[PDB]
RNA sequence: GCGCAAGACGGACCAGAGCGAAAGCAUUUGCCAAGAAUGUUUUCAUUAAUCAAGAACGAAAGUCGGAGGUUCGAAGACGAUCAGAUACCGUCGUAGUUCCGACCAUAAACGAUGCCGACCGGCGAUGCGGCGGCGUUAUUCCCAUGACCCGCCGGGCAGCUUCCGGGAAACCAAAGUCUUUGGGUUCCGGGGGGAGUAUGGUUGCAAAGCUGAAACUUAAAGGAAUUUGGCGAAGGGCACCACC
């Protein structure tokens, strides 16, 4: 690896419909706030709001659908 | 029994055509036969775009696209969901699917 | 093992005087050690730039090729390789309904420089058309072919690569075929695709310095 | 590696070419003649597993570490360079390719003009495969 | 069996019956 | 990244477009020969249509003899898959694929619809030739021409609709004008299997082509269409006797 990457922290803006195979996460659209411009969307696992602060291990990774 | 008033293809007055090639599969099929799609995309997608707009050594860059035509056999195309199976009254229709933008 | 790149050289190339922008960039090599010269490596070297880089405020789609032919020191002087288009503007061109034209020439300037132009011409649909067809009989491309052939000929026989390159950067050659090719039908899209160079000349050094002023 | 210019006004420029198939991707960074290289990465060498040798992550973890390597040399600003496998095989590029461009878009380079050169055929030669294809 | 292969093997027949009988002169 | 050598092919333009009797035909230019359609107040005046015998051409694969062999790739050598896998998949690879010269005359060679001629609805387009007409353009005036716009004629590839009419129906402007049965003419089929088989002839270097039975056996084999049938078919929904 030889560079750690800071955890970004975020807050959802949308929720999408439910995606994976057995429904078993869903798609959102999530803000940062050291950047409020920045919008990334991806894919979370267990019940979620609209409003909730949620952490990141990364910022460069995208969702993707049931597949 | 005939299935469609021509034969699953557009030669009228030839006999012979020129086969072409499969894109994911390798499979000769005739030029007026195989279902063709030439599908115009951009480099960068959706979110990758503001990302290089802001990362830029040039102000007022556009993106170029790339060009493509794609070459479908007909199993590969039903396979790859381009075309599905109608009925007996709207297979006889002809125009392209609607745009929504 | 040694660290590979701390015996490397930053050099610099330079345009030719009849553009705009002198500066390009620069380029790398191994200094000079042992029977090979580091200018030796500087000498077989495409250098591939854009217009709207080497000029000011013109077109972006046309590229320019420029291979270094001498070095004084710690700049490599470039000289005109051949012109190219890039492949999304040549990719969004070419449409369907309508018909394609090419044509090809061998000229040669007034010294040893055997060009290989290339261009390309496309008929346009009219403002008032209903056909969506609008394409055009066989013998209407074979004299748009030999209008071009004309003046693709006529206009690098009497001049050098200097005036030749200098009216290739606008497309004043797509003008006169545009304005030629009018009365046979009328096209709306003409571009110089590609310019190719076959012959090299003997290498005088002089010829090289009014080319850069 | 160092060079007398100024790191304030004037940007060093280099070219690098992005080859990506469906098996693997390269992010090569050359001079501006193509002629001397810099430094080559390939998807393979970031995962232990060659299915993920096209994966976006592996393209991704390739287009940091060159462009840390490009950082540190001397290198700030680029020139994309998109490529497919070309030939006849197929026109659609790897699937980390844009995904490699964002991670060089991450990592603090600055992006001038992008182009494809894939080379594509005027009906050069068949097709690996029979009549019918890989049946599968 | 469909027809084609069947058609092959009556020729494949039909050759070793020929020479059976150009053999048993 | 820069150069060289060889062979194959001619993308995107490329279309329910064009030509040819059919098989077929796509880089530019030059040479030769042929042809449909349009135009005609030209010329001969019945020279016509279909055709046993006979003759030309005829995809790919195949055989004999050369030069040449880039890629793909029958047979073969493997590595996985599998109970088996001499199959699907991946790496190599021989004849062949390419040109010349000599052969066979076979395809789902299919519009699965012989050729000539007449009649019987409408519509918008398309390719060629000709005719007429407001206007725009090759920069501002006039004429002929090219490019558009609006119509008409003749031939051609095709399209949409129809209680004309036909058919067992799918469908067909021909597959209509057929018990209200006859315009001319060639080839061809009498339930299924045996069987394109045996023998004879004939053609070919060969592989094989053309002609082509019978004994015996069977009450069915088939064509068109509608609902429950199952799809390792597709598109929408539901269930803790399904899942997360
Ligand atoms: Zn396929």
């Amino acid at each position: 690896t030889s560079r750690v990457q800071p955890i970004k922290l975020a807050r959802v803006t949308k929720v999408l419909g439910r995606t994976g195979s057995q429904g078993q996460c869903t798609q959102v659209r999530v803000e940062f706030m050291d950047d409020t411009s920045r919008s990334i969307i991806r894919n979370v696992k267990g019940p979620v709001r609209e409003g909730d602060v949620l952490t990141l291990l990364e910022s460069e990774r995208e969702a993707r659908r049931l597949r | 029994t005939k299935k469609r008033r021509n034969n699953g293809r557009a030669k009228k007055g030839r006999g012979h055509v020129q086969p072409i090639r499969c894109t994911n599969c390798a499979r000769c099929v005739p030029k007026d036969k195989a279902i063709k799609k030439f599908v115009i995309r951009n480099i960068v997608e959706a979110a990758a775009v503001r990302d290089i707009s802001e990362a830029s050594v040039f102000d007022a860059y556009v993106l170029p696209k790339l060009y493509v035509k794609l070459h479908y056999c007909v199993s590969c195309a039903i396979h790859s969901k381009v075309v599905r199976n109608r009925s007996r009254e709207a297979r006889k229709d002809r125009t392209p699917p609607p745009r929504f933008r | 093992v040694v660290d590979p790149f701390s015996k490397k050289d930053w050099y610099d190339v330079k345009a030719p005087a009849m553009f705009n922008i002198r500066n390009i960039g620069k380029t790398l090599v191994t200094r000079t050690q042992g029977t090979k010269i580091a200018s030796d490596g500087l000498k077989g070297r495409v250098f591939e730039v854009s217009l709207a880089d080497l000029q000011n405020d013109e077109v972006a789609f046309r590229k320019f090729k420029l291979i270094t032919e001498d070095v004084q020191g710690k700049n490599c002087l470039t000289n005109f390789h051949g012109m190219d288009l890039t492949r999304d503007k040549m990719c969004s061109m070419v449409k369907k309904w309508q018909t394609m034209i090419e044509a090809h020439v061998d000229v040669k300037t007034t010294d040893g420089y055997l060009l290989r132009l290339f261009c390309v011409g496309f008929t346009k649909k009219r403002n008032n058309q209903i056909r969506k067809t609008s394409y055009a009989q066989h013998q209407q491309v074979r004299q748009i072919r030999k209008k071009m052939m004309e003046i693709m000929t006529r206009e690098v026989q009497t001049n050098d690569l200097k005036e030749v390159v200098n009216k290739l950067i606008p497309d004043s050659i797509g003008k006169d075929i545009e304005k030629a090719c009018q009365s046979i039908y009328p096209l709306h899209d003409v571009f110089v695709r590609k310019v190719k160079m076959l012959k090299k000349p003997k290498f005088e050094l002089g010829k090289l310095m009014e080319l850069h002023g | 590696s160092l060079g007398p210019q100024v790191a304030e006004g004037e940007n060093v420029f280099g070219v690098c070419h992005i080859f990506a198939s469906f098996n693997d991707t390269f992010v090569h960074v050359t001079d501006l003649s193509g002629k001397e290289t810099i430094c080559r990465v390939t998807g393979g060498m970031k995962v232990k597993a060659d299915r993920d040798e096209s994966s976006p992550y592996a393209a991704m973890l390739a287009a940091q570490d060159v462009a840390q390597r490009c950082k540190e040399l001397g290198i700030t600003a680029l020139h994309i360079k998109l490529r497919a496998t070309g030939g006849n095989r197929t026109k659609t590029p790897g699937p980390g390719a844009q995904s490699a461009l964002r991670a060089l878009a991450r990592s603090g380079m600055k992006i001038g003009r992008i182009e494809d050169v894939t080379p594509i055929p005027s009906d050069s030669t068949r097709r690996k495969g029979g009549r019918r294809g890989r049946r599968l | 069996m469909r027809a084609k292969w069947r058609k092959k093997r009556m020729r494949r027949l039909k050759r070793k019956r020929r020479k059976m009988r150009q053999r048993s002169k």
